[PDB]
């Protein structure tokens, strides 16, 4: 009886609890071949595995909805809610280990879901999600900054000045915009300091003397 | 034994007649429940035994005496003495006793202590029937191969490479030797007949359809030897196929369904065999009749079943002599001389029959 | 959201200038932000109902 | 001779069989947790911490660490787990004539058999020393300290049932056999001879248990709530003590006692690494109850 | 504390094959690719080689060759000491 | 007749783009009966529908569709000795799960299927039906019955080809064997293929290390019985002749490091060739160019053998490549851990040439952290750069704040409990946060601890740590005295070299001593500094406020974290007052330990314990009596009451109304003994030596779970314990106190056990040079470190 299930799961997930609103769910999944009426079932069993918390099975669900239908009047929700799968693996909590975060942590999980916003930006301009990605992006690419500023910071406390120098090229090619790279030019200028690159150390200082942090 | 159907019934009819003069010796250790090749052979009206452990004996007609026991463990490891595998069976010729073994080696030995043997390296362990044609012991070793051997020490060696089917059920196809020409069956159905000096003309005849047909964990498998009547042989695969060949080199293939493991036995203008299931049937000498069948030892173990004073005498898992009339297949005399079944080929000849055990408990039979 | 809030928490990007006699490194990096011109959704409201 | 010495020998003897039931208390939530959450192994460490209180003003307070490693080999149809333990307990036992302090050693091995439909068997076998210092003053007995060794094999046999998913309800039973080495105290008082013995004796004490489980999973946190009710009693004879006296020979019958247990606890796993186990064991209608009884189990790091 | 290892390798014979005006491919070919660039205005690359061993001094060499636009007429600037 | 649309009826577990493609026709196309026919008997044929009905209801075609039934469970039957976990997964595998269509030769495919793996897990005579039954909305349940049989043993392997090696130590190479069971304890041996192909692997590299080279196998036969009670596999191969290897020769582009490789190339004549060792000299090539930078060598050896002389000669052609520059170096799997954290751990510098040791060397010092499952290193090529190399070091994070636990024993002298959190690595700071605690019968000791192990990128560590200690009044060969103290110290330490370790710290202790009982040692130094306590009356109180400068020394020499076997490990812990407290003093105590082989394999090894410590004031004060050295039980003397060799107490007559719970306290019958009374009471001194010899034999038992996890020891160990504040002329009497003499000397047997809670110590002592009344503690036991 598809009809009832899915009326009941609709109103025990509007107002009820998540724990068994996702199980008629998944059982009209397995019953169903995955064909007709079943878009919205799986739309809505995407929602409910993110704010169930249900990161990487959420993740393969929509990885495997992307594929079956590329085109559809809803892709771009789905594409949304692929990066905001990503970027809710980047911030562990609840009972996680935090304080200044991916900043200075594997930022593969910010990476990813930085490319996977720029697909929704880029693809859907107008799209009514597209500027929540949008702004969700510029943190991203602040996020993704911070976390060579830190090896930029370890490899000056090592005095590895070739790798300084290269993390921040990697800045200034990658992530020219952003705060951490501003922060970082004195770092640059360091390196540069600690080698007879005395040119290339005063050619650091008028960048660092354009009015920049 | 396969489980097709669960174990039948057996009914009982008692005989009061038990076998006269007849002993119930053991052999070696007994060839316990795992099935294999070994089996008396008589000559002489002088029995002659194997086992593993390469030991072998030799009984006389009555009371068996004249047991010289001769312990084969030579060239098989010069640090370790180890139970050389004898599965070629025994076969008898000319005085000579050849004996296969799972050391790929192949003994001779002489009668009146027939210590002094002379043994052969074969490629392949060698499981069938040593069998002897035209002065020439012949045996199908598998490793899909076919060897001829002198009778003094070896000297005219050929081979015949057959197919490698990677999945077998024991090749244990003796060949059978027709117009001085030995025909073999093959390993997975290649029914093919060859003649003496280097074995050539070799043509094969494909039998067996289980063989790369997606039945193949360790079946279809020609296991019997393909006994020839009036120069026609009928080859028997693991899995149906028993197939009439012409012994012209001809294609002609005509064949019923059935498949078995163990020799069916043509006599007179009759056939008597066992199924893979272990049920016995009979069929006319040409074609695919079925005559009778006797379903009452379904799945317990049977050997070949051997036609003795026209009677059909088969042995089964629990140790009971069956006399079995040859022309409707019923009962009509049951004995229990021994506690243990049977799981190799009984042998009637000389006026007498030759069972061997599990136990190695070999029984006689002078009806 | 299931985490944090964070479509509101951000912090504006700014662009470096280039003093003369040289340049900055060509930003070749596919980091880029395009502008976008439509309207917010971000906030405390944000309907992330499957439609 | 005299009723304060025929209490104390009757206390004395009734504080093995109290340590007895106590070691037989804790087996079973050593094979539950198993049941319940458990990796391809386990390397367990169990506190438990003891109040209970009997007639005659008999109040003995104990505490029993025990560590053990369990290994899992998978089999067709079967899931079985073999592990040996090492255990120590120290127990105070007051009665208004005499202190006693058990410290007991042993060694113990347990192998549990789970089915794919929820039905197992397991074993133990235990090994154990007892070291006993026994303070005695009725009419001047002073402090004496002896050794007794025990061995017990105990059987358990359960079925779970899924009435409901996520629940379950298990019937169990337990049944342990106990040899027990004698001790006699023979000595002088005033020039007269006072000897006190027990026999050899071997108690078969049986547990029907009826466990209602109830189970709460997270993201990385799962919670395993039982409620069980058992019915404990001892089958054979608990051991008599003879006294032999100046006044002659005395019998006293070993206190044979029947009881109903509520086992209320759980087993917790808040994180991959991180689990624990609580229980809570009151005993009710019995001469010998329990004031409170908590556990816990750890280590299991990795 | 670890020694630590910057820049290319540089060994005496890969300089001394280093000589004036020839292209930069060949120059890739030869001492490798440099861990350093000049991401500012004109293109350089500096060849860098440090040993800090960590007990005792610090060794750099450090070869400058600037290029322009075609990669000819090699602007070696060679420092076989930290000054 | 003409198609205008095409009706689906009765569809449901199917797609719309399966029944468009397997429908023979299009709209628009001329149908007739005949093209019904062919329409349906395409779609019976594409085995999606089980049933189908086409008809054409005027210029419609209604197609009424039975389709293949959804499989709505498996369910395994009779199963008594299979588990359904391997059978299901199986059964995935086989391309059939819950869901999917199942068709009627789908029961044939998963009939052999599933028969042909029990046929591979040799449980045979087991007859397989499929059973289906019908459920409505296109449903079916496919149930297996199971006519199981006996399993089948190896009956023999057939290794035939035999002439220079027994069958049996090749088939105790395979797994496969005909022995007593030692992974079963209920069933019986049993038959794998995947292991049978290893095994015949094992085989030939047998033969080629042994020196045959042109051994060659010819064939391998599977062989099974129509009764499938035993299996035999035959492996038919050709012994070649025992080849001697001659000499090798290396040529090609080594970079200028040939000497180094020559040297490493060749062999002693007259050895025999083996595969292995050439496999391994290659191996040895390509690490020795890489540690210079050549990560991708072009290398490859290959033989001629000439059989006329039984000679192997060896080309091994070596292509050094680019040296190869680390251009990053990136951490995965991280989630929960600074990348500094990782990258502090590592000897290879981004930006440098590559040196593969030192890339290994960080993943080993990355392994040692103890905060990962597994640590990977894959040095992938930079795309485009024929020079650039990024080396990954894939981590498994595990969270490594895990509750650990210890426990000891003695026989009369109690347990002792070592519980505490232990989280190695706080929020992925890398910072080690742990709280400990010991209890014993006399004392407890709770501590916090908090570890920076990098407070500089060099290695320097910064630890503090808060500690709480309590003593009772508890009679454990200690002093009755309720004293209760705490402290914070901090810790500086930082590596001088790879083995030698240097520690300075800061130490405030605070001591509060309650109703200490009069005695004559401790009495001493409460007469040195501060108030004078009353004879023959306990209720005095004494709080003492410490700074103390903690240094120490420690060398590790050593190897192995299973057990010890060569080197010294040397730990020099000292600590001076600090003027401005109120007691002045200083203690040094050096912990030896020194394995040394006698024995190429280390199997006969001695160990050197020993353990000095000295404490004396300064200037007018004198040493703290709660800071005294105590010697016995483990760690130290064994065979010797935890803290039990030393001067014993001696005890001023006092009155028996005292603080603790029991009058029954010696010396306080009700008055106290008119002269000083004698314990046996252990207070330590001012000074210890400890030192014990020892001998490590291999064990008997191997191969069940091996001689690396035990280790069976045979010791003698040494141990006094004296205070040279002892003034023996005042008390005559007594026993002297003042000379290191009287050194307690005992010997035992002990067996340390790896449990995977930790180690495991059990040891036998007996002491057969006691003095003054000591205590024996014949047996000792121990499980994990006290920490």
């Amino acid at each position: 009886p598809p009809n009832e299930i899915y009326a009941t799961a609709q109103q025990k997930l509007q107002d009820g609890n998540w724990r068994q609103a996702i199980t008629q769910l998944e059982a009209l999944d397995n019953r169903y071949p995955f064909g007709p009426y079943s878009q919205q079932v799986q739309l809505d069993l995407i929602y409910a595995y993110y704010k169930n918390a249900d990161l990487p099975l959420a993740q393969a669900a929509i990885d495997r909805f992307i594929r079956l239908n590329p085109t559809h009047p809803n892709i771009d929700y789905v594409m949304y809610m692929r990066g905001l799968t990503n970027m809710a693996l980047d911030d562990s909590a609840l009972q996680g280990f935090f304080g200044v975060d991916r900043s200075d942590r594997d930022p593969q999980h910010a990476r990813a879901a930085f490319s996977d916003f720029s697909k929704l930006v880029r693809g859907y301009p107008n799209s009514q999600y597209t500027t929540d990605a949008t702004k969700r992006l510029v943190f991203l690419k602040d996020r993704l900054a911070k976390y060579e500023y830190s090896v930029a910071e370890y490899y000056t406390e090592r005095g590895a000045w070739v790798a300084v120098v290269n993390r921040v090229e990697g800045m200034l090619r990658d992530y020219p915009d952003t705060q951490a790279t501003r922060d970082a030019l004195p770092l640059m200028e360091n390196a540069y300091r600690q080698m007879q690159m005395n040119a290339q150390a005063e050619k650091v200082a008028k960048i660092i003397a354009a009015n920049s942090s | 034994e396969e489980d097709v159907v669960k174990m039948s019934p057996l009914p009982t009819v008692e005989n009061q007649f038990t076998p006269t003069t007849a002993w119930s010796t053991s052999v070696g250790s007994g060839i316990g429940n795992f099935y294999s090749n070994l089996h008396p052979a008589l000559a002489d009206n002088v029995v002659y035994a194997a086992d593993r452990a390469g030991l072998v004996k030799a009984l006389n007609a009555d009371d068996g005496k004249e047991i010289w026991s001769v312990s084969l463990a030579e060239k098989d490891g010069w640090f370790s003495k180890e139970p050389a595998l004898l599965s070629g069976g025994v076969t008898v010729s000319g005085g000579h006793v050849y004996i296969g073994s799972e050391k790929a080696q192949v003994y001779a030995l002489n009668t009146s202590d027939g210590t002094v043997a002379w043994q052969t390296k074969v490629a392949g362990e060698a499981l069938s029937r040593p069998v002897v044609s035209d002065g020439l012991v012949l045996i199908h070793t598998s490793n899909g191969q076919l060897q001829a051997l002198n009778e003094a020490d070896g000297a005219v060696k050929w081979t015949v490479n057959l197919d490698m089917p990677s999945l077998s059920l024991r090749g244990e196809s003796a060949p059978t030797t027709a117009f001085g020409a030995a025909v073999v069956g093959g390993d997975n159905g290649r029914v093919s007949a060859v003649l003496m000096e280097q074995g050539q003309m070799i043509w094969q005849q494909r039998i067996s359809q289980a063989t790369g047909s997606t039945e193949i964990d360790r079946l279809s498998d020609v296991d019997t030897t393909p006994v020839v009547v009036n120069g026609v042989v009928f080859a028997l695969a693991y899995n149906g196929n028993l197939t009439a060949l012409d012994l012209r080199s001809g294609q002609i293939m005509w064949k019923r369904e059935l498949g078995s493991v163990n020799d069916f036995i043509v006599d007179g203008n009759r056939i008597y065999l066992v199924d893979q299931n272990d049920r016995v049937m009979a069929l006319t000498i040409d074609g695919g009749v079925t005559l009778w069948t006797q379903s009452d030892l379904l799945h317990r173990l049977l050997t070949s079943p051997v036609l003795y004073n026209g009677n059909l005498v088969v042995g089964d898992s629990e140790g009971y002599l069956h006399w079995i009339n040859v022309e409707d297949g019923r009962f009509v005399a049951q004995q229990k001389v021994d506690s243990s079944g049977f799981q190799t080929e009984p042998v009637a000849a000389d006026g007498k029959l030759l069972i061997q055990a599990k136990d190695g408990t070999v029984y006689s039979i002078t009806r | 959201v299931s985490g944090d809030e964070a479509y509101l928490e951000a912090a504006p990007l700014a662009e470096l200038h280039a003093p003369a006699g040289m340049i900055l490194p060509v930003t070749s990096g596919d980091y880029a932000i395009p502008v976008t011109n439509g309207s917010g959704a971000v906030g405390k409201a944000l309907d992330i109902r499957p439609p | 001779a005299n009723k304060e010495a025929t209490r104390n020998a009757a206390a004395l003897f009734s504080v093995d069989y109290k340590a007895f039931l106590n070691e037989v208390n804790n087996l079973n939530k050593r094979m539950g947790d198993l049941r319940d959450i458990n990796g391809e192994a386990g390397a367990w460490a169990r506190i438990m911490s003891g109040t209970g209180s009997a007639s005659g003003g008999f109040s003995d307070n104990y505490t029993h660490v025990q560590v053990g490693v369990d290994k899992k080999h998978e089999l067709d149809g079967l899931d079985l787990f073999t592990g040996f333990t090492v255990t120590h307990t120290d127990s105070s036992a007051s009665a208004d004539v005499f202190s006693g302090k058990t410290k007991s050693v042993g060694a113990g091995l347990y192998a549990s058999a789970m089915f794919d439909s929820g039905a197992y068997i397991d074993l133990i076998g235990k090994y154990v020393h007892h070291d006993n210092e026994y303070t005695a003053t009725f009419a001047g007995l002073g402090t004496r300290d002896y050794s007794t060794h025990s061995w017990y094999a105990g059987a358990e046999a359960g079925y779970r049932y899924h009435v409901t998913e996520d629940a379950w309800i298990e019937p169990q039973a337990e049944l342990v056999y106990g040899s027990v080495s004698g001790k006699q105290f023979a000595w002088k008082d005033q020039g007269m001879h006072l000897s006190m013995k027990d026999k050899d004796y071997n108690p078969l004490i049986g547990r029907t248990g009826v466990d209602v489980g109830k189970s709460f999973s997270g993201k990385d946190w799962k919670v395993t709530a039982r409620a069980g009710l058992g019915y404990q009693f001892d089958l054979l004879a608990n051991g008599e003590t003879v006294l032999r006296d100046a006044s002659g020979e005395k019998r006293i019958k070993g206190e044979k006692d029947s009881r109903m247990l509520m086992s209320v606890g759980l087993n917790a796993e808040i994180r991959d690494n991180v689990r624990f186990g609580l229980e809570f064991e009151k005993s009710a209608f019995g001469k010998y109850n329990v004031d409170n009884a908590v556990n816990a189990n750890f280590r299991y790091c990795f | 504390r670890p020694d630590i290892n910057q820049g290319n390798y540089l060994t005496a014979n890969d300089v001394s094959k280093i000589r004036v005006g020839m292209t930069q491919q060949q120059v890739a070919y030869a001492l490798g690719t440099p861990l350093m660039s000049d991401p500012f205005g004109t293109n350089t690359w500096f060849y860098v080689f440090r040993q800090q061993p960590g007990h005792e001094g610090v060794t750099q060499q450090t070869l400058t060759l600037t290029f322009n636009s075609s990669g000819v007429l090699t602007n070696i600037d060679n420092k076989p000491a930290l000054s | 007749f003409v198609v205008k649309d095409i009706h689906f009826e009765g569809l449901q577990r199917v797609a719309v783009g399966a029944a468009l493609l397997s429908m023979p026709v299009r709209t628009g196309d001329t149908v007739n009966d005949e093209d019904i026919s062919n329409t349906i008997r395409a779609l019976f044929a594409t085995g999606n529908f089980e049933d189908v009905r086409v008809l054409r209801d005027g210029d419609t075609l209604l197609v009424q569709v039975k389709e293949r039934p959804t499989i709505a469970s498996i369910t395994f039957s009779g199963n008594k000795s299979v588990k359904d976990d391997m059978l299901k997964q199986n059964l995935e595998a086989s391309g059939v799960r819950v869901g999917e269509s199942l068709d009627r030769t789908t029961i044939a495919d998963i009939e052999k299927g599933l028969e042909d793996f029990y046929y591979s897990v040799g449980k045979y005579s087991a007859s397989v039906k499929a059973v289906v039954t019908p459920l409505p909305r296109n449903r079916v349940d496919l149930k297996l019955v199971f006519q199981e049989g006996v399993s089948a043993e190896i009956q023999q392997i057939n290794i035939v080809g035999n002439h220079a090696f027994t069958t049996d130590e090749l088939i105790s190479h395979f797994q496969l064997r005909d022995e007593v069971p030692w992974w079963n304890v209920v069933g019986d041996r049993k038959y794998q293929k995947q292991k049978l192909a290893g095994d015949l692997e094992t085989l030939r590299s047998y033969y080629l290390d042994r020196g045959y080279a042109r051994f060659n196998i010819d064939s391998t036969q599977v062989s099974l019985t129509p009764d499938k009670k035993g299996i035999y596999v035959t492996v038919n191969i050709t012994e070649g002749d025992q080849y001697k290897l001659s000499g090798v020769e290396v040529s090609g582009n080594l970079a200028g490091h040939s000497a180094e490789i020559e040297q490493l190339t060749k062999i002693e004549p007259g050895e025999l060739y083996n595969g292995t060792k050439v496999t391994k000299m290659e191996d040895d090539i390509k690490k020795l160019l890489g540690r210079y930078g050549y990560a991708y060598p072009r290398v490859q050896s290959m033989p001629e053998i000439n059989d006329a002389d039984k000679t192997v000669k060896l080309r091994v052609n070596v292509d050094a490549g680019n040296r190869f520059y680390v251009r990053k170096i990136r951490f995965e799997g991280n989630d929960t851990s600074k990348d500094a954290v990782l990258r502090r751990e590592m000897r290879q510098m981004e930006g440098a040439w590559l040196g593969s040791d030192l890339v290994d060397q960080g993943k080993e010092r990355l392994n040692r952290l103890g905060f990962f499952e597994t640590v990977d290193t894959d040095t992938q090529r930079v795309p485009g750069s024929p020079d650039q190399v990024d080396v990954v070091y894939k981590v498994k994070e595990r969270n490594t704040g895990c509750f650990n636990f210890g426990i000891g024993y003695g026989t009369e002298s109690g347990v002792s409990f070592q519980a505490g959190v232990q989280q190695d690595n706080w929020l992925g700071t890398g910072y080690a946060v742990g709280i400990n605690g010991t209890k014993n019968d006399y004392q407890t000791y709770a501590e916090l601890s908090v570890t920076n192990p990098y407070f500089t990128v060099d290695g320097v560590s910064l630890g503090g740590r808060l500690f709480y200690n309590d003593f009772q009044a508890d009679d454990a060969d200690l002093s009755d005295y309720t004293n209760k103290s705490y402290g914070t110290d901090v810790t500086l330490g930082f590596p001088i070299n790879e083995y030698n370790s240097l520690r300075a710290g800061l130490g405030y202790v605070h001591n509060s001593l309650s109703n200490m009982q009069p005695q004559v040692a401790m009495w001493r130094y409460l007469y040195s500094m501060g108030e004078h306590p009353s004879t023959s009356d306990q209720d005095n109180s004494f709080k003492t406020d410490d700074f103390t400068f903690n240094y120490g020394w420690t060398y590790n020499k050593l190897d192995r974290g299973y057990f010890p076997t060569d080197g010294s490990r040397v730990n020099l812990t000292g600590k001076v007052t600090i003027p401005g407290s109120d007691n002045e003093y200083y203690k040094v105590t050096l912990d030896t330990a020194t394995y040394v082989p006698i024995d190429d394999d280390h199997k006969w090894v001695v160990l050197g314990r020993t353990r000095w410590g000295y404490g004396d004031g300064l200037g007018g004060k004198e040493m703290p009596f709660y800071e005294n050295f105590y010697a016995g039980g483990s760690s130290t003397v064994r065979g010797f009451q935890s803290n039990t060799i030393g001067p014993k107490a001696v005890y001023f007559p006092h009155q028996a109304s005292n603080y603790d719970p029991d009058y029954d306290y010696e010396c306080a019958t009700q008055d106290g003994a008119k002269d000083l009374c004698k314990s046996d009471d252990a207070v330590g001194g001012n000074a210890m030596a400890v030192a014990s010899l020892e001998f490590i034999t291999p064990t008997p038992f191997i191969s069940d779970k091996y001689a690396n996890s035990v280790r069976t020891s045979f010791f003698w160990d040494m141990g006094t314990v004296w205070d040279t504040n002892w003034d023996s002329s005042q008390y005559s009497g007594y026993p002297d106190y003042s000379d290191p003499s009287n050194i307690r000397m005992s010997a035992g047997i002990a067996l340390q056990w790896m449990s995977p809670l930790g180690p495991l110590v059990f040891s036998y002592a007996q002491p057969f040079k006691k003095y003054d009344g000591d205590k024996a503690e014949q047996f000792q036991f121990n499980i994990g470190k006290t920490w």
